[PDB]
RNA sequence: AAGGAACUCGGCAAAAUGACCCCGUAACUUCGGGAGAAGGGGUGCUCUGUUAGGGUGCAAGCCCGAGAGAGCCGCAGUGAAUAGGCCCAGGCGACUGUUUAGCAAAAACACAGGUCUCUGCGAAGCCGUAAGGCGAAGUAUAGGGGCUGACGCCUGCCCGGUG
RNA sequence: CGCAUUAGCUAGUUGGUGAGGUAACGGCUCACCAAGGCGACGAUGCGUAGCCGACCUGAGAGGGUGAUCGGCCACACUGGGACUGAGACACGGCCCAGACUCCUACGGGAGGCAGCAGUAGGGAAUCUUCCGCAAUGGACGAAAGUCUGACGGAGCAACGCCGCGUGAGUGAUGAAGGUUUUCGGAUCGUAAAGCUCUGUUGUUAGGGAAGAACAAGUGCCGUUCGAAUAGGGCGGUACCUUGACGGUACCUAACCAGAAAGCCACGGCUAACUACGUGCCAGCAGCCGCGGUAAUACGUAGGUGGCAAGCGUUGUCCGGAAUUAUUGGGCGUAAAGGGCUCGCAGGCGGUUUCUUAAGUCUGAUGUGAAAGCCCCCGGCUCAACCGGGGAGGGUCAUUGGAAACUGGGGAACUUGAGUGCAGAAGAGGAGAGUGGAAUUCCACGUGUAGCGGUGAAAUGCGUAGAGAUGUGGAGGAACACCAGUGGCGAAGGCGACUCUCUGGUCUGUAACUGACGCUGAGGAGCGAAAGCGUGGGGAGCGAACAGGAUUAGAUACCCUGGUAGUCCACGCCGUAAACGAUGAGUGCUAAGUGUUAGGGGGUUUCCGCCCCUUAGUGCUGCAGCUAACGCAUUAAGCACUCCGCCUGGGGAGUACGGUCGCAAGACUGAAACUCAAAGGAAUUGACGGGGGCCCGCACAAGCGGUGGAGCAUGUGGUUUAAUUCGAAGCAACGCG
RNA sequence: CCGAAGGUGGGACAGAUGAUUGGGGUGAAGUCGUAACAAGGUAGCCGUAUCGGAAGGUGCGGCUGG
């Protein structure tokens, strides 16, 4: 079953948040890695790491919750849904709250983020909103 | 609901009725049926003009005239203002106007028209009513 | 001739259809029917052909003869004969049957069905005084008697009187 | 593009060979064969409709429109045909048939405004029977020219848009007059008049453009032809010509504020208020709703406000409306989870890697005409408008790069799924057999006068011996205690016991497979109870029905009887408040606590305690959700997949149609009409023939009365000339 | 030969209209009851059968929305 693991390892993250834990396994597909490797350069996540094994392997994720109490992640959404595939051409990448979020765009040369895909005039799937 | 839902059925978009019918038809004579015009404003000629009464709290004897349209059909009118011309066998034009007080019936005769006069003694609401600007 | 049911108790009688092949066919319906519904078309002869196709034969030759084209005659081609008239609605009876030989063929009987009641088998009932039988070399899914009549939906109230 | 309440539609239809025919390919037409073709991705049928560039609305997505202008189409009184011609099966051509109008000498003829004007009709409703070919096209001509209702103009209509107007500066006697007033005034208000002044427009009178370039005719020059400087073609000049609009736009001078403002509203939304008349009447209204003698809501006046040669009403679009929700909604209780399953099609798809390039992104090329929207400039006195220049808009075609993702193909993996092994539990199902209470009935003994039943009784049963009691027998149906928010099942549902056959689950894995999975319209099945058919069965109960009570009535509750049914076999129905009023799957997201079936551990061989983990089942609870109640790891949280369903209440789950059914009915399912609510959850009260507590001459315990009689007194009716008026259950009536 | 129209015929769809009829809605303080809302005076409702002037009653099963 399972229909998507992005969309769920989203919402993984989002639980994480509204609870306000501080680590996550999640499966690690690749796309999770470049995902999560993402929200790691882009300073919502403290650290990411990664545990290679025989089944399919463990990502840990390590929440960011940086100052008094105050959720560095505020919300996560999945835009392309399997069942409504979304595809952004570059003149229509989307920027999110106006520069202060972000969305993870994966298109034709690497898992982009927004403004690496804005810069490098290229689209395809676009696959989280980041808040 | 799903994408593959709204694919395969739709949204059906909800039913558009008017709210003044007998306008929103016509009649042509040799043809013998019975066309879509969606007029404005429709002539007819009286078939009953007497006066009768409002349902329940709001209680004022109203005026009440039936007229026999161009297309056919007959439809229970209201004359507006204080005082009116008309008899039996009366030509009305008659507008789309609801009256609330007194049930069955939502059309106006347009007063100032064909054969309904202008009425009495008014100077407030000029064109309404149909009297014309009198003298000063 | 013309008209055509104006006859009449009533289309009684008479007329009309009436064969073979092809097309097409309603309401209703118990799904079977209705139905040969209805309403149409073609039917001769001649040459293409002892044919296309079959039956027999080892072959010859004999039968059977769909379909087409061409054409020919007639007012008329199942050229005579004799071989459905049809449709719409209603009452009753489901129906096939039976019946007053010699006035009444029915809406009457009968019917499949339903129901009630009797009867333990030397049954009950029946014939006969009785023997003797029928029932029946049958045994309550059986056998008599009353009633109602396919099928569909149902079959209300009264046990006071008479049984 | 609308309907499935249109599901089956084709037969020259679907192919073949051959021929004909066509400008051409082709069942386009014909012969001969084959049984094809379209189909829930919606055939066919019915209804509607010219399509588009564009136009209106909207933040946009969209929704609606298809006027003008421009492209393609189809039509020419209706149907058919051909002719000629390059091109027609021809608007102002032909032949035929039909209807209509006309002429006729009765034999026969003519006609087609959906060309520009106009007429009649239909209608709420849309124009001149005008001037010109001057300009731009067309046709013909060698040309001049001719034809041109195309086109240029002109006329009518506020029909729309746009622009300028009806004056301006100064002005307090706040004049007269209106309206209002606590009569002090406030207001119409610097608004009139006073003074000063303009002339756009009004009018009179002069002057007068661009739109004109030309064509043709001359003369040159260059040049090609030529037998040649004839002569003609081609190009450049260099002249002479040409206006319907029209003495029109336009410019200039003269004169006078003189000619020029109305419509709607004023309770809220919604800017704008008073007065007089009316008195639930007249009337207003889009809604809330006004008006029943103090109406800012009706009618009028004053005033104010909005706009402005317009204004208001109507009719339709779109918005508002997140009110069809893709953007952008929902389903525990407001409308809404199919009763539940098994599953076809469809949709969606765990992981690693190679490859592909259909989707996706990107480049180049073509193209998406002109006008239009948009940008930038220009010209009309500005504006509308015109003009120039550009942009925009394609899931568009060809072509070239990318390879992350979706998909394709191959190889790998084990978590999801499933098989294997091992146990465990269960009212899981179906068939047969058996039991023990009790109930009824039957026979006999005991024995005597009641039993039964009720709020009270009565009907019933009973001296022909009942009820009670003892024994025996018949027969049917349910299975006390166990028994439990316990178990199993998808749901319905399943409780004695035993066997026969049989379904599923849970737990421990590691042996295997290696994505085999999820969901699922339509289909197929199960599906409580009642009901139906056939055959049995009948103990209790019990619709219907009867008697007795109750009651104003009592077709009821109560009581006494009692039919079908309940039961069984098979077949049909296919419905429930079929409920968790909560679809299925999966993952994530504090705890505490019982319990059911398992597993493992830390001492003990145990009993047993603790710890740990599953799957199911309860309660309380954090975050989160919610309108609230509440849900909360068994979600109503946070997500993804798929299905079903909702779009106010009624009419109405109705009617019609169809399918299914023996029937009862089920499923599908509107519309006219009608309302401004229906509804959920919660709050305050009031009430209850709901619970609790309490109190008072309220009840009881007493004592005396009133109601009866006589009179006094007050009140209703009635008599009246008047029997004055007021009070009217407690709370009027020896009351004022 | 094809062939428009016309003719005959049997069906299909659609609109009117039709004695009569069945349910529905709305209406001047009409008649009969009081079924529901409270333990609504027999808890109510759902499905189904049956009966009854009528709301309704009764049976069976289910539900709490006691």
């Amino acid at each position: 079953v399972m229909t998507d693991p992005i969309a769920d390892m989203l919402t993984r993250i989002r639980n994480a948040n509204m609870v306000r834990h501080e680590k996550l396994e999640i499966p690690a597909s690749k796309l999770k890695r470049e995902i999560a490797e993402i929200l790691k350069r882009e300073g919502f996540i403290r650290d990411v790491e990664f545990v290679e094994d025989s089944k399919q392997g463990i990502i840990r994720v390590f929440l960011k919750y940086g100052q008094n109490n105050e959720r560095v992640i505020t919300g996560l959404k999945r835009i392309s849904k399997p069942g409504l595939r979304v595809y952004a051409k570059s003149n229509e990448v989307p920027r999110v709250l106006n520069g202060l979020g972000i969305a993870i765009i994966s298109t034709s040369q690497g898992v982009l983020t927004d403004k690496e895909a804005r810069a490098k005039q290229a689209g395809g799937e676009v696959l989280a909103y980041v808040w | 609901p799903t994408i593959n839902q709204l694919i395969r059925k739709g949204r059906v978009s909800k039913v558009e009725n008017s709210k003044s019918p007998a306008l929103n038809k016509g009649y042509n004579s040799f043809k013998k049926e019975h066309t879509n015009v969606s007029s404005p404003q429709k002539r007819g000629v009286c078939t009953r003009v007497g006066t009768m009464t409002p349902k329940k709290p709001n209680s004022a004897l109203r005026k009440y005239a039936r007229v026999r349209l161009t297309n056919g059909i007959e439809v229970t009118a209201y004359i507006p203002g204080i005082g009116h011309n008309l008899q039996e066998h009366s030509v009305v034009l008659i507008r789309g106007g609801r009256v609330k007080d007194l049930p069955g019936v939502r059309y106006h005769i347009v007063r100032g028209a064909l054969d309904t006069a202008g009425v009495e003694n008014r100077a407030q609401g000029r064109s309404k009513y149909g009297t014309k600007k009198p003298k000063a």
